[PDB]
RNA sequence: CGCUGAAAGCAUCUAAGCGGGAAGCCCGCCCCAAGAUGAGGCCUCCCACGGCAGCCGGUAAGGACCCGGGAAGACCA
RNA sequence: CGAUGUCGGCUCGUCGCAUCCUGGGGCUGAAGAAGGUCCCAAGGGUUGGGCUGUUCGCCCAUUAAAGCGGCACGCGAGCUGGGUUCAGAACGUCGUGAGACAGUUCGGUCUCUAUCCGCCACGGGCGCAGGAGGCUUGAGGGGGGCUCUUCCUAGUACGAGA
RNA sequence: AAGUCUGGGCUAAGUGGUAAAGGAUGUGGCGCCGCGAAGACAGCCAGGAGGUGGCUUAGAAGCAGCCAUCCUUUAAAGAG
């Protein structure tokens, strides 16, 4: 998991979701997992 | 959960399997039951125990009435063991077997007014190199204008010992029913002749 | 484009009753009960169940689709049933039943014995395949997930507990 | 004080 | 009861005659070493042309202590000096002989070679 | 990290619901504690005494005073 | 400025968390072991020594780790007095000189009695609707909270081997 | 002290009750293109071929470097 203030899609299989008040990026590539903060 | 009221006798070491075993000898029972605390009546579960017979010409009328509802002799001491409803009306050392672990509660020895070095293992001041009448002193007790005061529970000088102390998980080395004796490996709070309370252990 | 407007086929003979914020699904393999939002409407027709949403606000549209699938999953559960299969993989890895409990031999210093909850039946055809069987779809999936978790697929080798149909993806080592 |  | 600054005699033929403990290799902060414990030490006096020289930082295991060590049978034993045997990082003696009695505690602690070279185990 | 699952026919640990998860948080252990004035509860003892929620004297169950002491203690307790 | 004592040390703590170790995690250019990076986490822990007044820093031997900052650079009505910071003396330097120097060097008076708040302990008083002797419930507080090595599993999983 | 006063609307963050670049399928309201029953977008059922690959390189022949990424039977097929 990367943690930063600019969460962005990285590849076309990246998916921007929002759960429990936080913005996430989930994806088939584990390097692409993101959480804002 | 089970327990009994005792007298601390003294210390010795016996031999068990070519090892020296330090022990404290305790004259536990016999403790007759004097009253039973029930959830219907008092709100909890306990036994009030008696210990040591007393001169009936030394026990006033309020106490005599209490002993009469249970039909027992006058006893010197009355203590409760909580969450214990023994079957009989008398509790003796044979509720313990050798190998069981017990907790023991007594009143530690009283040091009177104790300095911070004896009370809290403080380091004092140096004994030379200029040290000026602070050899056993606590040092600083605070900061400056912030907070401008001294914390509650600050470790300082004052009375020490003669306080309730429980030591926990002592091995019962032997039981001698014929003498109401209970042997216990290690050290027990208080002085010889002090009252102690022996309970089955709570460490699992 | 709409889950919650898709009518729900009900097989013969499955019972469906409506209750305040509840529906009860009685079928051949037992009975479930699906708790539903009071904001939705469950209506019974001829061998058909439907769910109607009161407005087009986003909370009603989100409960609407949810609610339809909840009813449908329960009605399939009491008739056809649900199951999930697990393939164990490894040179020393196997498993067996012990009574109703499930004992795993999967590379630890000990075995792992899994007990089935109420509604879950275990079954081991071959020492390398395990099947979880019951009427509750979500429960069958939780039990299967737990079993898998005890020894997950390896990143580098093809040993561990795999879902049936789960791909084997691995990365190199040197 | 010797504030120098 | 050996601590840093403590001097120890050398109960072997390594060449060292006196060593000064500099560390108690037993944890983060053991105050004292006893029989069967290993120290780090500096060689303060040697005989010429020995396997060790003055100024060597070596390892050794304490084999005798003047503070008396107690025992589970209720007995105790006490020697006149504080003595150790120089070891390598495999706890094996780096000399070929062991002078004077050593305590039986060394056996339990796995220093069997020193124990057998010892002329008396007490 | 999940199960089930829409809004969004797919997907989604979440929007409805349900799991797993820290030497940390709550309780559990040891000690103080009803001046907890919200001053708690149980057992037992004494009791309607004499003179114009008050009053002043003699008593009750009990307590204190004094004294012999105490691994209790500065005095007090 | 009718005075808010000024470095460092010692003693005694307490707090923050941007975490040094220990616990839980995700990613890895993660085979295993061991690391790197980021997230959660402040309960506890975070050693002994050589040099210098030193803070800091380097070095020795360890360690699970040898964290960083705040509290009047925490704490001199608690201690020290090495430094700094009067009066003596000297060196280099500057000044014709008297003298001067966060330049150096050796030396140099640190005040028995706590009134109020606060803190550690211990009593006296009255209260708790009758007065008593016992035995208790626990609202609410406080204490505690660390961690390593070896062995078995098994020289197995993993790895060409180590 | 004086309205749990009246009406329309928004917010779900206790935001309100102290902060910026910048990041986001949070939410409500507008606008403008594109594509669509010449059946779209999603999913699914399908076919997904071949001359056959060349400097490359003991092979990179869709699936290591390159060279342009040439043709095709075709409803379409990328020498990927
Ligand atoms: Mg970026
Ligand atoms: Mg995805
Ligand atoms: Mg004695
Ligand atoms: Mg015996
Ligand atoms: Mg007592
Ligand atoms: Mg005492
Ligand atoms: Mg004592
Ligand atoms: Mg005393
Ligand atoms: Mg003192
Ligand atoms: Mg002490
Ligand atoms: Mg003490
Ligand atoms: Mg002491
Ligand atoms: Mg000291
Ligand atoms: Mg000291
Ligand atoms: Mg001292
Ligand atoms: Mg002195
Ligand atoms: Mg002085
Ligand atoms: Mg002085
Ligand atoms: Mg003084
Ligand atoms: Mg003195
Ligand atoms: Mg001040
Ligand atoms: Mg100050
Ligand atoms: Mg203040
Ligand atoms: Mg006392
Ligand atoms: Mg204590
Ligand atoms: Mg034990
Ligand atoms: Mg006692
Ligand atoms: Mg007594
Ligand atoms: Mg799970
Ligand atoms: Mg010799
Ligand atoms: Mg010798
Ligand atoms: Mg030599
Ligand atoms: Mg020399
Ligand atoms: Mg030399
Ligand atoms: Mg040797
Ligand atoms: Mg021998
Ligand atoms: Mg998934
Ligand atoms: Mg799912
Ligand atoms: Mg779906
Ligand atoms: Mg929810
Ligand atoms: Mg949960
Ligand atoms: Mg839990
Ligand atoms: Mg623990
Ligand atoms: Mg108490
Ligand atoms: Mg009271
Ligand atoms: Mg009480
Ligand atoms: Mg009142
Ligand atoms: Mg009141
Ligand atoms: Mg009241
Ligand atoms: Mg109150
Ligand atoms: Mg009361
Ligand atoms: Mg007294
Ligand atoms: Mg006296
Ligand atoms: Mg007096
Ligand atoms: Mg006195
Ligand atoms: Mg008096
Ligand atoms: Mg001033
Ligand atoms: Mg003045
Ligand atoms: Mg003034
Ligand atoms: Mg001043
Ligand atoms: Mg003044
Ligand atoms: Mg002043
Ligand atoms: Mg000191
Ligand atoms: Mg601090
Ligand atoms: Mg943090
Ligand atoms: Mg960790
Ligand atoms: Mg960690
Ligand atoms: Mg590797
Ligand atoms: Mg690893
Ligand atoms: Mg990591
Ligand atoms: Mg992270
Ligand atoms: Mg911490
Ligand atoms: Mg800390
Ligand atoms: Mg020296
Ligand atoms: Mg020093
Ligand atoms: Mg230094
Ligand atoms: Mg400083
Ligand atoms: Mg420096
Ligand atoms: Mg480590
Ligand atoms: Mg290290
Ligand atoms: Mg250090
Ligand atoms: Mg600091
Ligand atoms: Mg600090
Ligand atoms: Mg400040
Ligand atoms: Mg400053
Ligand atoms: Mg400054
Ligand atoms: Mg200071
Ligand atoms: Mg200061
Ligand atoms: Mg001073
Ligand atoms: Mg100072
Ligand atoms: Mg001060
Ligand atoms: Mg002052
Ligand atoms: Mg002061
Ligand atoms: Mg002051
Ligand atoms: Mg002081
Ligand atoms: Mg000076
Ligand atoms: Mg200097
Ligand atoms: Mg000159
Ligand atoms: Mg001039
Ligand atoms: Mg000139
Ligand atoms: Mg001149
Ligand atoms: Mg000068
Ligand atoms: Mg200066
Ligand atoms: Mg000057
Ligand atoms: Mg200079
Ligand atoms: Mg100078
Ligand atoms: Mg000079
Ligand atoms: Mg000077
Ligand atoms: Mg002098
Ligand atoms: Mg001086
Ligand atoms: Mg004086
Ligand atoms: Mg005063
Ligand atoms: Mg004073
Ligand atoms: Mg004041
Ligand atoms: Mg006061
Ligand atoms: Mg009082
Ligand atoms: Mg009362
Ligand atoms: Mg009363
Ligand atoms: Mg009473
Ligand atoms: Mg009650
Ligand atoms: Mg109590
Ligand atoms: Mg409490
Ligand atoms: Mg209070
Ligand atoms: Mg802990
Ligand atoms: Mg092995
Ligand atoms: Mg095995
Ligand atoms: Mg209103
Ligand atoms: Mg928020
Ligand atoms: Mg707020
Ligand atoms: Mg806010
Ligand atoms: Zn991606």
């Amino acid at each position: 998991m990367k943690v930063r203030a600019s969460v962005k899609r990285i590849c076309d299989k990246c998916k921007v979701i929002r759960r429990h008040g936080r913005v996430y990026v989930i994806c088939e590539n584990p390097k692409h997992k993101q959480r804002q903060g | 959960m089970k327990g009994i009221l005792g007298v601390k006798v003294g210390m010795t070491r016996i031999f068990r399997d070519d090892r020296a075993v330090p022990v404290t000898v305790i004259l536990a029972g016999p403790c007759p039951v004097v009253q039973r605390r029930t959830p219907e009546k008092d709100g909890y579960t306990a036994v009030q125990l008696g210990f040591l017979p007393q001169n009936p010409k030394r026990v006033n009328r309020p106490l005599k009435g209490h002993f009469a509802k249970a039909g027992v002799e006058p006893v010197r001491i009355l203590r409760e063991i909580r969450d214990f409803n023994p079957e009989g009306d008398t509790v003796t050392v044979e509720i313990f077997k050798p190998g069981e672990r017990v907790d023991v509660t007594g009143t530690s020895k009283g040091r009177g007014f104790a300095g911070v070095m004896k009370r809290w293992n403080f380091a004092g001041g140096p004994d030379s190199h200029g040290a000026h009448k602070i050899h056993r002193h606590p040092g600083s007790i605070g900061n400056r204008k912030t907070p401008g005061r001294v914390y509650k529970g600050k470790k300082m000088a004052g009375h020490y010992g003669a306080e309730r102390v429980t030591v926990m998980n002592l091995e019962v080395v032997d039981v001698i029913p014929e003498e109401n004796l209970l042997l216990v490996k290690g050290a027990v709070p208080g002085p010889n002749g002090g009252l102690v309370i022996v309970r089955e252990t709570k460490k699992a | 484009s709409r889950i919650g407007r898709l009518p729900i086929p009900v097989p013969k003979g499955v019972s469906v009753e409506v209750a305040p914020g509840r529906v009860k699904v009685k079928g051949p393999k037992g009975e479930l009960e699906v708790p539903v939002s009071p904001e939705m409407r469950v209506v019974v027709e001829e061998g058909v169940v439907r769910v109607e949403r009161p407005s087009d606000e986003r909370r009603h549209k989100s409960l609407h689709g949810l609610t339809r699938t909840l009813i449908a999953n329960a009605v399939k559960g009491v008739s056809e049933g649900y199951s999930k299969e697990l393939l164990i993989k490894g040179i020393g890895y196997r498993a067996r039943l012990v009574g109703r409990a499930l004992e795993l031999t999967v590379g630890f210093s000990h075995p792992v014995v899994v007990e089935p909850p109420e509604g879950i039946t275990f079954e081991v055809p071959e020492p390398t395949r395990v099947r979880v069987s019951g009427i509750d779809k979500q429960k069958v999936g939780q039990v299967a997930a737990n079993i898998r978790a005890i020894r997950k697929p390896s990143a580098y080798h093809e040993k561990g507990i795999y879902y049936a149909g789960e791909p084997v993806r691995l990365k190199p080592g040197k | 004080s010797e504030a120098c | 009861m050996i601590q840093p600054q403590t001097y120890l005699e050398v109960a072997d033929n390594t060449g060292a005659r006196k060593i000064m403990c500099i560390r108690v290799l037993k944890g983060s902060n053991a105050k004292y070493a006893t029989v069967g414990d290993v120290i780090v030490a500096s060689v303060k006096e040697a005989i010429p042309r020995g396997a060790v020289k003055e100024g060597d930082v070596v390892k050794a295991v304490v084999v005798r202590t003047k503070k008396e060590i107690k025992r589970p049978d209720g007995s105790a034993i006490r020697f006149d000096d504080n003595a150790a045997v120089i070891i390598n990082n495999q706890l094996e003696p780096r000399g070929t002989r062991v002078f004077g009695p050593v305590a039986r505690e060394l056996r339990e602690k796995g220093f069997m070679k020193i124990v057998s070279l010892a002329p008396e185990v007490l």
